[PDB]
C-alpha cells in the first residue's frame, strides 16, 4: 500500500505481522536500554477467558489495541487511555465439529488491517477455523462481508493470519495431514469477490506459471513437472499446504512464501520427486503468476515442513557487490539465502554441528548430499536421527539487526528414533506402521530429559556464529530486537527474558502466569514505551497437558519428550504489558471510577 | 481341568456378555471336550492377541485365526468364508464382478483399510475420489502407531441410507446387521478368480481355524478331536447366524 | 491447639482462614504504609488452569505455600525461594454428575493445617463437593485417610472450608434449597473416626442441648421448640445448612456459628415459627452440647440466610463495664452484637437508612418490628422491597481493627420487586409461582444500572459510621487490615484497591487480569513483606458470564441487575503477588536456570 | 377457509411432524368442516397457550380444554376421563383406592406436580419419604419462575423397571406407552367420590371440550352444529389410541 508503509514507519503503530514488509521485527526505540532494564515491571494485564495455546501478537493502531483469541476466534478492541473498558467485542457462533479436524491444537496467528479510501472506512480482516473469512468495521464492529474458503467436511482447516497487499487480501490453507491439496487465494478487500487462485500440484494451467519461469537457473525445472514427477493421479491428493508467514517487495512487486510436506506419510506409496512441494515461491501480486521456485528437500521421507519465516535484507557479497537477499531457516537443519530478484542461491549453512541427515549442500547444482546410514526406508531400526520431525525450527518469528547485520534465532535440540513394523491379520489384511520416539540431543541430559533448547546470533555471508546459549526447553516462538543492544524472548517455563546483543550474557528475567509461544512487541503512547506479550501454553509441546495424556508414544513421542513440563507450568491465556517502573494509565487512582 | 481362551472386545464376533459367534463356538467346544472355558480379557484389539497373549503365556488359544499362519501352529480347518458385495435392492442394480463398467459411475464406495478392496479401488482408478469419504466414515483420526478400522455398523447403515451405492465387506462380520436390517438388502459372493492388472494373484476366499503354540502338540490333538466331535452343533449355530459358507476343497 | 496459637503469633505464617481464632483479619506489619504505597508493583504470578470462581486465600506455613482450586478441587504446593518449581500436586477425580446439584457456582472456601505431635506428622485437610473429606501429608503429599460425609443422590454438596480445633476437625453441610436437613459433624484428625453430630431441627436428642440451655434468657426459648413450632413432620425436610465461617474461644471453650434458611420457598406450606433455623449457636467442642442459641428472623419469607462471619472483641459498654463481644452482620440489613459467655443482646443497628422491611429491633424482647406494606403474601404487586434476596451482606469476610476499634465492611445496594401468580390447567391442575426483579437502590442510577456497592467503617457501641464510600459494583468478598493506616480489598471490575483508615480517601488501585471474590493476605519471608490475592470471577453475581444467559428474569433476577459486567471483565483464575518496587527471588537472574 | 389452530410441543399429545392425538382430532374435525387446517406454534408449553395465543388474536381456537372454564367459552364435551393407578401384573399389588393401608408400606410412589395426587400424598403422610425421589426424577432444577413437570415416558419406564412400585397418572398422557409396553402393566380407574382429611370434595373424573374466544359467538355455534356429524371418527381414534373413555352418566 501507499499508505500502510507510512503507518509502518511511525513508532506508535504495529500494523502487520512482522511490523513491516521485510519481516524483521526491528524497532528504533532506545528508552529501554542496558542502562535501565532492571526496572522493567508490569503495567497492566488482561485475561481472555480461554484455556489453550495463544499465538501471535496484538495490533496497536491509532490509540487502540486489537486482541485475538484461540478456538472461538473472538476479537476484542480496547482503548489505551482506559484499558479496563471494552469498546466492542465479536463472538461468532460456530459448529463444534471443527475441533475433530484440527491437527495439533486450536490456534490462530493474527489479524489484518486495511486503512481504506475516502468512501469505504477502515477494515479489520479475520479468519475462522471453520473456514470463513470476515471483514469488520474498525470503529464500531459490524460485518461488511463474509465468505468461505475451506470446507470442513473434506477436512480443510484454516489457522493462518490474513495478509493485505495493495487492494487485496491473501488467504492460505492448512490440513495436509489428511491429504488436502493446497491452494492460495486472493480476494478484493472492499466487496469480497475472488481475483485469482493458485495451486501447488497439477496441470500448468492451475499453477499459473509465467512465461519466464526459472530462466536464470534452468536446472531447477521449467515445465511439465507438476504431473510428470508424480505417478498417476496422486497429485490430486498430494498436499502442499502453506500455513506460515509471507514477505512482500514493492520494487519487484513480488510475494514470497513456502509450501508444506506431501501426502501420504509413507514414501513408498508416492514414488517420484514430488515437485513444487517444500518449495520456496516468489510470485506476483496482481495476477498471481509465479516468477521463481526452488526445491529444498526433494522426495521427503522424514516428515519435514518448509513453511517457516523469510527475512529480506541488503548486503554486499564476498566479491563486494551489493545484493538484495532473502534468508530462510528450515526444519531440516539448513538455513538458506537467495537472491530476491532472480532466485540464485548465495549460501546454505548448517544450524548446528550435530546434523547427520545431510553431510553438505552443493551450491553449483543445488542438490544436497545424503548420508544413507541415518535415513529411513532402511527396513529395520534406525538410531540417532538429528533433527527430529519437530526440526530445529518452527512457526516462530526470529529477528534481524541491520546495523550489526545479525540474525537472532531460537533453535530446538531434539533427536529421533524410528521403528517400522508390519502386523498380519486374518484375511489378507496387514497393518504397516511406525513407532517414533524423541529425546534430547548430545549436548543435553538424556537421563533427566532436560536441555532441549538454544538461542543463537548468526551471520549469513561469513557463516560463523557470534554466540550461542543453552536453554531448558525449546524456544517455541520468536524473538525481537530493539535499537539499543537488547533482544527479548519467552520460554515455555513461563519466563520473559532480556539478553545482550554483543555478548549474550543474561540481563533480565521475569515470571508470567503461563508459558508463552508468541513473540513480544513494543510501542509508544505518550512519551512512554510499552512492551506487550501473550501468555498461555499449548501447541505441539503442550498437547500432553491440554488433553491429559500419559502414553510416552502419544503425539509421535512429544508426550515423552516434554514429560517434565507439568511440574513447571499450567494452562491459561491473556496479555501482559510492561513498562519502565511499572508506570501506566492508572497512576492517578481517580481515573475510570463511577461518578 | 479348564480352558483359557485369548479374547478381546470386538463386536459382533466377541462381546463382553458372551453372545457373539466366537464366544458361543468357544463355549460349545469347551463343553463338548468337558472342560470349563475361562475368558481372559485383553484391552487391545484382536490384532494384538498373538503378540501379547500367547508370547506372554497369559492365555492359551485363539478362537479364530487364518490357516497356514507361520507364527503359530494351527489346527484342522473348520469353515471357509470370503468377501461379499452388499447392494441396496429395488434399484435394478446387480453387480457380479470388478470388471463391470457401471462401478465407475457410482458416487461412493465403502471398503475397509488394509484390505484387498482398497487395492481393487486403486486398480480400477477411483481411490482419489473416495479418500476423504473413507476418512470421514470414522472420525478423522488414524495414527501411524495405532490400529484403526471402520466398524460394520457404520458400513451397513450408510449402505442402507443410500449414501453409498455398493459396499464390499467380509462375510462373518456383517451377518447380523443385514439380517436384522429393516430395509431389504442384497448380498452376493465375490468370484474367487480375481485378475490384477499387474498380474499378482491374491485370492478372495480363505479357510479359518484355531491354533496353539509351537511347542505344544498334545493340545492340537485335543482341540481337533473336540472339533471333530462338535461338527453338527457348530454347523447349526453357523446356519443360525446366516453367514455365507463355502465348501472345503 | 497449644502450638497453632504460637504459630499465629509469629509473623511468617497464615495458618487458618481468618489468621487467628477471632477472625479479625489483622496483621502487625508496618513496612507498607501511607508513606510508600504508590511504589507497589507485582512480584510474581501463577495461573491454575480452570475457568470458574475462586474464593478464599492461600496458606503459607514453614516456608511453603499451599493453594487450592475450584471444581475438580485440585491442590498445589510451592516453595517461596523458587516459586516456579511445583514440589507436589494432587488431582482428584469424581463423578461429573455433581455439577447439576450445586445452586450457584462450583466454588470452595479454603484448606486447613494441623501441626502434629511427635508420632503423626503435619497434615493438610481438604474437602470435595462430591461429599468427601481428605487428609494429606504436608511434606510428601501422600494420602493418610479419606471419608465420606454427604450424599449426592439426595442433593447434598460440600463447599465449606474445614476448621481444626484441638485434636478434631469440624465439617458443615449445604443444599438447603432442595430440602436437605442440615447437620454439623466432628471428626478425629489422626484416624478419621466420627465423634459427634448435631442437627438443627427435630427432637432434643438430635439437637444436643445442655441442661442449662438459654438459662439466662428464657424468652428466647427453652425446650420442645424443635418440633413444636413446625406442623406435622415438616422438620424432616426443613433445612438449616451452615456454609459460612466459625469462631473459637479457648477461655470458654466454645465455637460460634450460624444456621441457614427454612424450606420450601413458599411460606404458606410451613405455618408456624420454624425454630432453630437462622440461629446463632454457641456450642461446646469436645461434647458438642449447645450452650446457647438466638433466632433472628422468625418465619422467614424473603429468602435470607444467617451464615455470615462472626468476630470476637473486648470492649467497654455504655455503663463502663468491660465485656466480651461477638459481632455478626446479616443479610436483612441489621448488624448484631452479643455477649459471648451468656448470649445477652447488647445492640442491633441498621446497615443503611433505606431499609424498609423492619422499622426497628426491640432490645428488651428480641422481636423485630415489621412493616406489612413491604412484605409478601399480599397477593398483589409489591414494590421497592429491599434489602433483597442477595441482601446487604453475604459470604464475605470483613475486618476488625483492635486499636481504633472499628469494623471495615463491604455492603451491597440492591432493591427488588416481587410479583406472585397462579396459572390453571387441564384437570384440577394449577401452578403457583413468583417473578422477581432486581435493580440498584435509591442512591444509584437505575437507567444505567450502576452503583451497586459500598464500603464502610463502623463502630458498635456508639453506633455511628466514621466514613462510607460508594462503588460501581457490589463488594463481593472480604477485607484485610494492616497496622499502619491501610485497608485492602478487591473488586469485580478487576481491581485491587487500598484506602485510608482515618479518612476514607483512595490511595492505590491496580488492574489484575480478572475480578476477585476472595480476600487478600499478607506475610513475610526474608525481611520483605508480600501481599497475595486470587483472581477469577464467579459466584451469584457472575452467573451471566459463566453459563452465558440472556433472560433478565433468570437467576432470580440477578442477570438483569448485572447486565453491564460483561463489558468490564472476563473469566480467568490464578494468583498474583505484590511487593514494594517488585523485588523478589529473581533479582539475580541466575536462580532457577538449567545447569 | 383456514382453521388456524394453536399447537404446542407436548408429547405424546402433540409433535412437530403431526402424529399427535390432538393433531388427528383437529384434522378430522377440519375435514368434517370442509376447510383445511392450519397450525400456529408457540415455543412455550401448552399451559401458556390460552394466555398468549387466544387472547392476543394470534390463533383462533384451542384443541383440548376443560369444560365450564371461566376463562373462555367452551363447546359441548366430546369425551371424559380421569386419573388411573398403574402397577405391574406379576407383583400382585392390587390397589383399589387411597384407603388401602398397603400404600403405607410401599417404598416409593410417583405422582406429578400440582396434581390431586400430591394432595393425597400429603393426606396420608408420605411426602417426606418421596420429595427427594420426585425432585430427582427430573434433573435437580425446579425454578419458581418457569413451569417444570415429569415426562410421562419417564414415569412409565420407572414403574416398569422397578424403582417405584405404584404410579398414578392421567389417561391420555400415558395411554400410548401403556399399550405399547413390553412389560405387563395393569391400570385401574380411581373412585370418583374421595374424601380428604378435612372432608372437602375433590373429583377424579373430568369432561373435556373445545374452547373459543368470548367475542366469537357465530364460530362457537357453527362448530357445535358441525361437530355432531363426526362422532364415529373420534370414537375410532380414541379406541385406536387406547384412552379409557368413561361414558357420561
Ligand atoms: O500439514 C499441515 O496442515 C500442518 C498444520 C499444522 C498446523 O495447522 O498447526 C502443523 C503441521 N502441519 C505440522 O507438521 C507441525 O509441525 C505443526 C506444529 C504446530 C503448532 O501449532 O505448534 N502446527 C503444526
Ligand atoms: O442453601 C444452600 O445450601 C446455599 C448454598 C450456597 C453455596 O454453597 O454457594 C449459597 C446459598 N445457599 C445462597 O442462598 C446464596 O445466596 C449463595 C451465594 C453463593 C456464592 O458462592 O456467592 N453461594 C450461595
Amino acid at each position: 500500500n501507499d499508505k500502510l508503509v507510512e503507518l509502518s514507519k511511525s513508532d506508535d503503530n504495529w500494523v502487520m505481522p512482522g511490523k513491516n514488509y521485510d519481516s524483521n521485527n526491528f524497532s528504533d526505540l532506545k528508552q529501554i536500554n542496558k542502562g535501565n532494564v532492571k526496572q522493567l515491571r508490569p503495567a497492566w494485564t488482561f485475561s481472555t477467558g480461554l484455556l489453550n495455546g495463544h499465538e501471535g501478537a496484538p495490533l496497536v493502531v491509532d490509540g487502540k489495541m486489537y486482541i485475538h483469541t484461540s478456538f472461538p476466534n473472538n476479537t476484542f478492541a480496547l482503548g489505551l487511555d482506559d484499558p479496563g473498558t471494552i469498546l466492542w467485542q465479536d463472538k461468532p457462533k460456530q459448529n463444534p465439529a471443527a475441533r475433530a479436524v484440527a491437527c495439533c491444537d486450536l490456534v490462530n496467528r493474527g489479524l489484518a488491517y486495511w486503512p481504506g479510501d475516502g468512501k469505504t472506512p477502515a477494515l479489520i480482516l479475520k479468519t475462522q477455523l471453520d473456514g470463513n473469512v470476515a471483514a469488520l468495521n474498525a470503529e464500531t464492529g459490524e460485518t461488511v462481508w463474509k465468505v468461505e474458503n475451506s470446507d470442513i467436511k473434506v477436512g480443510s482447516t484454516l489457522t493462518i493470519a490474513p495478509y493485505v497487499v495493495k487492494d487485496k487480501v491473501i488467504i492460505g490453507s492448512s490440513g495436509a495431514e489428511l491429504g488436502v491439496r493446497g491452494y492460495l487465494t486472493a480476494y478484493d478487500v472492499k466487496t469480497g469477490e475472488q481475483v485469482w487462485r493458485a495451486y501447488a500440484t497439477g496441470p500448468d494451467k492451475d499453477l499459473l506459471l509465467a512465461s519466464d519461469f526459472n530462466i536464470k537457473n534452468p536446472h531447477y525445472g521449467q515445465k511439465g513437472l507438476g504431473t510428470g514427477t508424480w505417478e498417476g493421479d496422486a497429485w490430486k491428493i498430494g498436499g502442499g499446504t502453506n500455513w506460515g508467514w509471507y514477505a512482500y517487495d514493492p520494487g519487484t512487486n513480488l510475494i514470497y512464501f513456502g509450501t508444506g510436506n506431501p501426502a501420504p506419510w509413507n514414501e513408498t506409496m508416492r514414488p517420484g520427486d514430488n515437485k513444487w512441494t517444500m518449495t520456496i515461491f516468489g510470485r506476483d501480486a496482481d495476477t498471481g503468476e509465479a516468477k521463481f521456485g526452488y526445491q529444498k528437500t526433494p522426495h521427503d521421507e522424514w516428515d519435514y515442513a518448509g513453511v517457516n519465516v523469510m527475512m529480506l535484507s541488503e548486503q554486499k557479497d564476498k566479491d563486494g557487490k551489493a545484493r538484495k537477499l532473502l534468508t530462510h531457516p528450515d526444519r531440516n537443519g539448513i538455513v538458506y539465502t537467495l537472491d530476491r530478484t532472480d532466485g540464485a542461491l548465495v549460501s546454505a549453512n548448517k544450524l548446528d554441528d550435530t546434523v547427520n541427515v545431510f553431510k553438505s549442500v552443493d551450491l553449483k547444482t543445488g542438490q544436497p548430499v545424503r548420508d544413507p546410514e541415518y535415513g529411513t526406508r532402511m527396513d529395520h531400526l534406525a538410531k540417532d536421527i538429528c533433527p527430529s520431525a519437530m526440526g530445529y525450527h518452527n512457526q516462530g518469528h526470529d529477528s534481524y539487526d541491520p546495523k550489526r547485520e545479525l540474525f537472532f534465532m531460537g533453535i530446538n535440540h531434539i533427536c529421533m528414533d524410528w521403528e517400522p513394523f508390519m502386523l498380519p491379520y486374518r484375511a489378507g489384511q496387514f497393518f504397516v506402521g511406525a513407532t517414533l520416539n524423541m529425546y534430547p540431543g548430545p549436548k543435553g541430559d538424556r537421563q533427566n530429559y532436560e536441555g532441549l533448547g538454544q538461542i543463537k546470533a548468526y551471520n549469513a555471508i561469513t557463516g560463523d556464529y557470534k554466540w550461542e546459549k543453552m536453554e531448558r526447553f525449546a524456544v517455541w516462538g520468536g524473538t525481537m530486537a530493539t535499537a539499543g543492544d537488547l533482544v527479548f524472548y519467552g520460554t515455555l517455563d513461563g519466563y520473559l527474558k532480556a539478553r545482550d546483543s554483543d555478548t549474550g550474557d543474561l540481563l533480565w528475567k521475569f515470571k508470567i502466569p503461563s508459558g508463552a509461544i508468541g513473540y513480544p512487541m513494543t510501542y509508544t503512547h505518550k512519551g512512554t514505551q510499552y512492551v506487550a506479550i501473550y501468555y498461555g501454553v499449548g501447541g505441539w509441546p503442550g498437547v500432553g497437558l491440554v488433553f491429559d495424556l500419559a502414553d510416552p508414544t502419544a503425539g509421535l513421542g512429544a508426550v515423552g519428550a516434554f514429560k517434565k513440563l507439568a511440574n513447571y507450568t499450567q494452562m491459561g491465556g491473556g496479555v501482559v504489558v510492561f513498562s519502565l517502573d511499572g508506570k501506566g494509565p492508572y497512576d492517578d487512582p481517580n481515573v475510570g471510577e463511577w461518578k | 481341568g479348564t480352558l483359557r481362551v485369548c479374547a478381546a472386545e470386538q463386536p459382533p464376533l466377541s462381546m463382553k456378555d458372551g453372545s457373539g459367534l466366537e464366544n458361543r463356538i468357544a463355549t460349545t467346544v469347551a463343553e463338548a471336550m468337558g472342560r470349563k472355558a475361562q475368558f481372559v480379557w485383553l484391552g487391545k484389539p484382536a490384532i494384538y492377541l498373538v503378540r501379547d497373549g500367547l508370547e506372554k503365556k497369559t492365555c492359551d488359544v485363539v478362537i479364530g485365526l487364518d490357516a497356514d499362519d507361520p507364527r503359530v501352529l494351527t489346527s484342522k480347518p473348520y469353515y471357509r468364508s470370503g468377501y461379499v458385495f452388499l447392494t441396496r435392492a429395488d434399484k435394478d442394480l446387480d453387480i457380479k464382478s470388478w470388471s463391470d463398467p457401471r462401478l465407475k459411475e457410482v458416487s461412493h464406495m465403502v471398503v475397509g483399510f488394509g484390505t484387498p478392496g482398497e487395492a481393487m479401488l486403486k486398480d480400477i482408478g477411483r481411490y482419489e475420489e473416495d479418500m476423504a469419504y473413507l476418512y470421514s466414515l470414522v472420525n478423522f483420526r488414524a495414527p501411524r502407531n495405532q490400529y484403526t478400522q471402520i466398524d460394520p455398523a457404520r458400513m451397513v447403515s450408510e449402505v442402507a441410507t443410500g449414501k453409498a451405492e455398493v459396499g464390499v465387506a467380509f462375510g462373518p462380520d456383517v451377518a447380523r446387521y443385514v439380517r436384522d436390517s429393516s430395509t431389504k438388502l442384497r448380498m452376493t459372493p465375490v468370484p474367487d478368480d480375481t485378475q490384477a492388472s499387474d498380474g499378482r494373484k491374491m485370492p478372495q476366499s480363505f479357510d479359518q481355524a484355531m491354533g496353539v503354540r509351537k511347542d505344544d502338540t498334545a493340545l492340537k490333538a485335543e482341540i481337533d478331536a473336540a472339533l471333530e466331535k462338535a461338527k453338527p452343533k457348530i454347523e447349526a449355530i453357523l446356519k443360525e447366524e446366516g453367514v455365507p459358507v463355502l465348501p472345503v476343497s
